């Protein structure tokens, strides 16, 4: 019974920044996955167990995730953005000792000259 | 005085069952792991199927869904339900458990082998 | 001195007055029964669980080796270098060490293979190498294996813990969660905790001499 809930979702200028938010015992692993129209997901961001953030290479030095064990929340700080980035963001939580696999139902992020 | 006693193996014909078993005996704190493993004639040793302390089991690709493994924490026994047993099965199947003896002091356990049942099919 | 620890004391009592000070390159063998501190010990190290009494003062980054073995959806290459560079000759030497060769060749996508829903799920013990392959990957400067060998055979993690942990890692400074008498004959400093006290510090010529 995972129940992931994204939100700080959105439409940015090319240059511009959205906050991505996502709430959810014991966690693996909590990060942001995304799939573009046509493309199949990959993954963003990740935070591990030690609080090891490994983000992909297209994102690198431009996103941050920053999570809260406390609260169970995690945030993607999407600054710098460009239209390649346009996609679906999809929350994710890696739990249990069998490593079970939890996604969010995905908010839209499109970043658009419109 | 901690030996590992192997019992169930030798002579089938392809498509049967059979039960593998091993007991540890002697002074006995705690014991971890267990393991079934085989080696084939030639072949570098392989494990069949693994059981934790709590009872997590892993198995070989070679034998899963047909070889079933289960251990009692109270006799200190390991068996292995070989059904639905294959040619390529033949081997000599050996036994492991990672054993604290009550005459150590500090909880910290010890690789034991068994004798080596052969399997025929 | 990498990491170091002195009259440190834990609630999530989970770990009881704790003394150690490892150097650079030695292996610390943290054992003890389930319960006695070992899992956490690691955390007050990673700054997850924050101490009540003392002072700890480690030097570097830090890799960790989860003692749950969990898969990220992705290929086996993404599972072990995603978020760091991808040094070909550092890959394929860990491949190698955590004995994942024969594991990967075995597919048809191979180290490409997808392993998410609707995919490939792996064996409990493919993850378990897969997840000591994405620590012993990460270049740091202390490594923290919690009990990495639970879900292998004794034959592999053998040859895991002696091209690996004894060779691989053998001028990195490792922490490893073990009861094995056959991994604290080793080890440079052993540590043995029962609910929270160390019972047991320094040397295996200290230990066998008991
Ligand atoms: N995520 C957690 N949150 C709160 N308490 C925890 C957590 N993990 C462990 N504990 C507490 O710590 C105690 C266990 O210590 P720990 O898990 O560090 O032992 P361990 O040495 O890792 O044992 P094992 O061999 O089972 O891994 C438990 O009784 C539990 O109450």
């Amino acid at each position: 019974q995972v129940q992931l809930q994204e939100s700080g979702g959105g439409l940015v200028q090319p240059g511009g920044s959205l906050r991505l938010s996502c709430a959810a015992s014991s966690i693996n692993a909590m990060g942001w996955y995304r799939q573009a129209p046509g493309k199949q997901r990959e993954p963003v961001a990740i935070s591990s167990s030690g609080g090891d953030t490994r983000y992909a290479e297209p994102v690198k030095g431009r996103f941050t995730i920053s999570r809260d064990n406390a609260q169970n929340k995690v945030y993607l700080q999407m600054n710098s953005l460009k239209p390649e980035d346009t996609a679906v963001y999809y929350c994710w939580l890696n739990w249990g000792r069998t490593s079970v696999n939890s996604w969010g139902q995905g908010t839209q992020v499109t970043v658009s000259s419109a | 005085q901690v030996q590992l006693q192997e019992s169930g193996g030798g002579l089938v014909q392809a498509g049967s069952s059979l039960r593998l078993a091993c007991a540890a005996t002697g002074s006995i704190r705690s014991i971890n792991n267990m393991g079934w493993y085989r080696q084939a004639p030639g072949k570098q040793r392989g494990m069949v199927a693994i059981i934790t302390r709590v009872g997590n089991t892993d198995y070989a690709d070679s034998v899963k869904g047909r070889f079933t493994i289960s251990r009692d924490n109270a006799k200190n026994t390991v068996y292995l339900q070989m059904n639905s047993l294959k040619p390529e099965d033949t081997a000599t199947y050996y036994c492991h458990a990672e054993i604290t003896e009550q005459s150590r002091p500090f909880y910290l356990t010890d690789d034991y082998w068994g004798q080596g049942t052969q399997v025929t099919v | 001195t990498e990491v170091v620890m002195e009259n440190v004391t834990a609630f999530w009592p989970v770990l009881k007055d704790i003394n150690f000070k490892i150097e650079r390159g030695q292996l610390l063998a943290v054992a003890g029964s389930t319960g006695a501190g070992k899992t956490s010990l690691l955390m007050m190290i990673m700054g997850e669980l924050e101490p009540s009494e003392g002072k700890i003062k480690h030097s570097g980054r830090i890799s960790f080796c989860s003692q749950f073995s969990w898969i990220m959806p992705g290929t086996i290459k993404e599972n072990i270098i995603f978020g760091v560079s991808y040094d070909e000759y550092r890959y394929r030497s860990v491949i190698k060490a955590c004995q994942l060769e024969e594991d990967i060749s075995k597919f048809a996508e191979k180290d490409n293979i997808v392993l998410g829903e609707g995919g490939i799920t792996l064996s409990g013990g493919q993850r378990a190498r897969i997840s000591l392959a994405r620590a012993v990957y990460k270049d740091a400067d202390l490594y923290l294996l919690d009990s990495p060998f639970g879900y292998l055979d004794v034959l592999t993690e053998k040859e895991i813990f002696e091209s690996c942990v004894c060779k691989l890692m053998a001028n990195k400074t490792r922490i490893l969660v073990t009861s094995k008498m056959e991994h604290l004959k080793k080890a440079d400093k052993i540590l043995i905790l029962h609910e929270g006290s160390s019972y047991f510090y320094g040397t295996f010529s200290e230990l066998q001499n008991l």
